[PDB]
DNA sequence: ACGACGTCTAAGAAACCATTAT
RNA sequence: AUAAUGGUUUCUUAGACGUCGU
């Protein structure tokens, strides 16, 4: 019962961590693209079943359990299908088993790193293992520049002198029961040198406290080992630490060594704290004294900005027409209204609506106004100012991309420039702007193309009527009207829409507009769209530009040359 | 000038059917090859069971009598084609439920239909369900029927009773379909058959349909966010993950809690360095379990929001260092809608066309952005018409509306993120029709986090496909 | 430095209506 | 909730500036 928390199996790792020694095993090799045991075991499985689909796992499993296989996750599968698959044949078994655990992908990762880095400074001295890989080796070698000192069943017989001379950091690479055979068949003397490798563990665990992650509890010669240093006396003074990914699929043979070392007497828990990257990382992140070559390393650097070439222009015909008109134009000239003491723009916004002026106003870090001077010197008494001048913006689409009060100003300039002498009327919903037909005036010519855009099978329609079932309500035909900065150009956004005059009815016409707009199709929205765009900017389509001024009879005025051919693109080839 | 570079077309995705034949039409591939999962019978039989008053059972059973016999569209008939029963599409039987798999609710049913119930009516309801926890191989999906009277319990204000019962069945191990008054109306009866025995095969345990193009080295994710508005003056917010293949299938998902959920209450949808880092190295553990130990060579991440700074090397940090990572974050909302301009045939000058933009279309606007259209004009697809092109969304919108993506990271083209988004949006088998206007990344993880958020523990486990679906 | 509240724009989830593919 | 997703009404979030006091 007595299992340690996530947050628990930290603060202690952060307090001692000089006094501790890691166990690895093949799952923290996992995330470098080397599979594991269990990874083999199904690919054995499936080639004896004869790029296939993992999708009949069930069926198969299931033939398996039919014949009497010991059983599924059980520690025996291992050597049992090795032997099925591969009969007597050591060659072939040796050429399986290092190709599919060879420098493939061996992609470092984020625990390994952090493993090799803590390895370089004096932070954990002895790490054993029984993976037969370079993933460790590859990682310190990358980190520091030079090589490990590895002790495994290559004439090592220097481990436990190791510990003793205390030449650390000591990698030692175990065979355990199945690395390429089973161990029992290793006749040339190898396994004196597995038993003084494992001897050596006792006196390198008589001292230092255990952490096991990645290991499963599948051979018999390491979990020998573990009990016969757990049966030394005060064996992990600082006691014995198995972390696993979740407490769900947690290993009986794991469950029954914790309650073993729980019963003989020793600091043991069945930490949860899931992957072997995420628990590394969680762990790097409280150290002391980190080096500042080694964190480079360790995590990974700042990413360059993402830049994708824009391609060419086309060729092909199916085009796209779109809804956007350029803005050319990138300076103007506006006012500056220097005050004797600064304001707010909520202050600034009730003036405004205090006395109607005839001009607009935006306020930041000074306040700026496009119209008159008789105009702000109504809104402002000639006590409170100092002096009026002006203030330069040069390359509005950088300066309204990053200031959000320009995009305003800007957009409310351009709107009032566009609408100026013209019977169109103006109305904003929700800090939209649209450009409302007039009920009066929706009969003269300059919107008769329109009428013939929203008629039906040749015949003229109505641009401005009342709701069928409504005897106050009226409508009449609007486009909204926004400005957009997009790639450091500006872009005028128009679209059609309807409006209904008393603005907090609209729920009263949904179906009356939903009606009106079912049939405008391609076509029709094609010739709406053209129709609209003729309406507020004069000229007819194909026209290359239009100068439209606003406050033209001022001192500052504001003037732009929008486009009015609508942006476009053809196919590739 | 006005001219925006040039733009190119991603080619209708291919379906893959029984026998590995190739269709881009879900609905005629299925009739005429049949599903995927007939090449070696995954799912034998599709049993039911039912779970509704009396009164109403007989409605219920009367659906199941449709579901075996043809039907005839009567709206949409331009795209969908016969229904030719359920053993004549699926090759599998649709298996009837016996005397013991009749359960009933009576005496708690219309109590409820009077009163305003809440929690109390779905723990009672999957209390009753709980009474065949032994006997549960006896069928597969269960079809329920809540009245037009348990509308008022349905939902106020927060509380839902379909995700929650959901939520609470998914531990027992037990598909659900939920059958309103609307499945047994709408005078057109092909598509509530279509659209009901594609969702039963799946929820079976079978796979009607597959992509086409399935062998490239590449994995999708995708994360998405829910407000939970607990009765209160604060507002939570929860995200989900899932892992999806070339191929398209992605059986499972990772449900992980952002940190220690005891005095967190995060407020925005935006995670730590180490939340991002965890939740990414979660799922990677969880791909590599299912396909034994097998890292893809690239991954896809789709966000509906922006990648903050903590979030891109978090998950520059959760993979090796030889995977490429891009990550796109998808905005649904645009200034731009487009159309469609024909070119010069035979004496005929350029203009509009008829139908609208085709739908794999894709236009680059920035050096980082990009708009791709997921909807529109489609052909090869009408019934009728031979040679007439069919826009699905034509009884809602005259026009299509494209969508936005921003690619916070990569170094590679558009040409392959488009095709991925494109092949993505069309493996939902919850939907009947021919598309989506989303990837089935970002809808998963929004039906995800919306089953999680009406939960009141952590909830750290990892859950199944059909679930939820 | 940095805590409060204003302002602006961009974008999305919740919840309730609506109609069915030239 | 067989589905698709368009509207309407509210609600937040993020970023960017400002004033005050600390
Ligand atoms: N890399 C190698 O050297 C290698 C590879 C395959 C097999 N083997 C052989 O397997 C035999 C037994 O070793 P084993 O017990 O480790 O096999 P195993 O497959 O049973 O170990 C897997 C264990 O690690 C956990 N795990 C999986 N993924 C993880 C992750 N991403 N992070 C943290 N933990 C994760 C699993 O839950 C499991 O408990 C060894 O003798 C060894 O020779 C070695």
């Amino acid at each position: 019962m007595d299992v340690l928390t996530d947050n628990e199996f930290y603060q202690h790792y952060l307090q001692n961590s000089q006094h501790m020694m890691w166990f690895l095993g093949a799952g923290t090799s996992r995330s470098a693209g080397l599979p594991t045991a269990s990874d083999i075991i199904w690919d054995l499985k499936h080639r004896y079943y004869c790029i296939n689909n993992h999708a009949i796992k069930s069926k198969i499993q299931s033939y398996m359990d039919s014949k009497g296989f010991p059983l599924q996750w059980s520690p025996e599968e291992y050597s049992f299908y090795f032997e099925l698959v591969f009969r007597d044949d050591y060659e072939a078994q040796r050429k399986y088993l290092l190709e599919a655990l060879a420098s493939r992908k061996v992609s470092l990762n984020i625990g390994h790193r952090v493993l090799a880095a803590l390895l370089e400074m004096n932070q954990t001295k002895v790490v054993f293992t029984t993976n037969f890989d370079d993933v460790i080796e590859t990682a310190f070698s990358d980190i520091s520049g030079k090589h490990l000192s590895v002790y495994h069943l290559e004439g090592s017989y220097a481990a436990l002198s190791a510990l003793n001379t205390e030449a650390f950091p000591i990698y030692a690479k175990i065979h355990g029961d199945f690395r390429y055979q089973k161990i029992k068949n290793l006749t040339p003397d190898l396994q004196t040198n597995d038993r003084e490798i494992h001897k050596c563990f006792l006196a390198a665990a008589i001292r230092f406290g255990l952490v096991v992650s990645g290991y499963s509890g599948r051979d018999e010669n390491v979990m020998t080992m573990l009990r016969a240093a757990i049966d030394q006396n005060n064996a992990f003074p600082h006691g014995l630490y198995w972390t696993v990914p979740s407490i769900s699929k947690s290993e009986p043979a794991v469950q029954d060594l914790i309650t073993y070392a729980q019963g003989k007497g020793v600091r043991a828990y069945l930490v949860e704290t899931g992957t072997f990257d995420e628990m590394l990382s969680k762990i790097w992140r409280q150290v002391k004294d980190k080096p500042a070559a080694i964190d480079a390393k360790v995590r990974t650097a700042r990413v360059c900005p993402v830049s994708i070439p824009l391609p060419g222009p086309g060729k092909s015909f199916p085009a796209l027409r779109t809804n956007a008109l350029p803005v050319v134009t990138q300076s103007i000239r506006c006012g500056v209204v220097t005050l004797a003491s600064p304001i707010t723009f909520s202050e600034l916004k009730e003036r405004i609506s205090q006395k109607s002026p005839k001009a607009l106003l935006t306020y930041t870090e000074k306040v700026l106004f496009l119209g008159g001077e008789p105009e702000i010197r109504k809104i402002f008494s000639n006590d409170e100012i100092n002096s009026i001048g002006q203030y330069y913006i040069d390359e509005i689409a950088q300066s309204v991309a990053a200031s959000t009060f320009l995009k305003s100003f800007v957009e409310e300039a351009i709107l009032t420039a566009l609408l100026r002498e013209k019977p169109i009327l103006h109305r904003v919903r929700h800090r939209t702007h649209y450009a409302v037909i007039p009920n009066a005036s929706a009969k003269d010519d300059r919107f008769l193309d329109l009428r013939k855009a929203v008629g039906f099978k040749g015949d003229l329609g109505y641009i401005t009527g009342n709701v069928t079932n409504a005897k106050e309500l009226s409508w009449a035909e609007a486009v909204s009207i926004r400005l957009e900065e997009r790639g450091g150009k500006l872009w005028i956004m128009l679209k059609p829409e309807i409006w209904i005059k008393p603005l907090d009815r609209r729920e009263e016409a949904t179906d009356f507009i939903r009606s009106r707009r079912r049939y405008r199709f391609n076509q029709c929205s094609y010739q709406i769209l053209d129709a609209w765009i003729k309406i507020l900017f004069g000229s007819i389509g194909g026209g290359g530009t239009v100068n439209i001024s606003c406050f033209p009879d001022a001192e500052f005025k504001a003037e732009f040359e929008i486009g009015t051919r609508t942006a476009f693109s053809l196919g590739v080839g | 000038l006005s001219q925006l570079a040039a733009h190119s077309t991603i080619p209708e995705p291919l379906l893959l059917f029984k026998d590995n034949r190739t269709d881009t039409h879900p609905l005629r591939g299925l009739s005429q090859y049949g599903p995927y999962s007939a090449c070696f019978n995954l799912p034998g039989q599709v049993r039911l069971a039912y779970l509704a008053p009396t009164e109403h059972m007989r409605k219920l059973d009367a659906i199941v009598r449709e579901l075996q016999n043809p039907a005839t569209p009567k709206e949409a008939t331009n795209y969908y084609v016969e229904y030719g029963g359920f053993e004549k599409v699926f090759k599998v039987p649709l298996v009837m439920p016996q005397e013991h798999l009749r359960c009933l609710a009576l005496d708690e049913c219309h109590g409820v239909a009077a009163n305003g119930n809440g929690l109390a009516l779905a723990d009672k309801i999957v209390q009753s369900m709980s009474g065949l926890f032994r006997q549960k191989h006896a069928f597969d999906v269960l079809l329920v029927y809540l009245p037009a009277s348990w509308k008022k319990c349905f939902e106020y204000d927060g509380f839902d009773l379909h995700d929650r019962i959901k939520a609470k069945v998914a531990p027992l191990n037990l598909p659900i379909q939920i059958i309103n008054d609307t499945a047994l109306t709408r005078q057109c009866r092909a598509n509530v058959m279509w659209g009901v025995s594609v969702a039963l095969y799946a929820k079976a345990g079978g796979i009607p349909w597959k992509l086409a193009d399935w062998d490239k080295d590449e994995a999708y994710i995708g994360l998405s966010y829910a407000i939970k508005k607990n009765a209160e003056g604060q507002e939570y917010t929860t995200c989900c993950s899932q892992v999806f293949d070339p191929d398209g299938t992605g059986f499972e998902f990772v449900a992980y809690d952002t940190r220690e959920f005891i005095t967190d209450r995060k407020g925005n949808p935006y995670l730590s360095y180490q939340e991002m880092q965890s939740v990414l190295s979660k799922s990677l553990h969880l791909y590599q379990s299912s396909h034994n130990g097998r890292m893809p060579r690239k991954i896809f991440i789709h966000k509906t929001t922006h990648f903050t700074e903590d979030e891109i090397q978090g998950a520059f940090d959760s993979f090796s260092s030889s995977t490429e990572i891009e990550l796109v974050q998808i905005i649904q909302s645009t200034n731009w809608y487009g159309l469609k301009v024909d070119g010069k045939k035979g004496d005929k000058p350029v203009a509009p066309a008829s139908y609208p933009v085709d739908r794999g279309l894709y236009q680059p606007l920035t050096e980082s952005e990009c708009l791709l259209w997921t909807q529109g004009s489609v052909m090869g697809v009408n019934q009728q018409n031979p040679g007439q092109p069919v826009f699905k969304e034509a009884a809602l919108t005259p026009l299509p509306n494209p969508i936005m993506l921003r690619r916070f990271s990569g170094n590679g083209g558009w040409h392959a993120t488009c095709s991925s988004i494109l092949a993505l949006t069309k493996v939902d088998w919850n939907n009947n029709t021919l598309y989506k206007k989303l990837p089935v990344t970002l809808v998963y993880s929004q039906v995800f986090a919306d089953v999680v958020k009406q939960t009141p523990e952590i909830v750290n486990e990892i859950y199944d496909y059909r679930f939820f679906m």
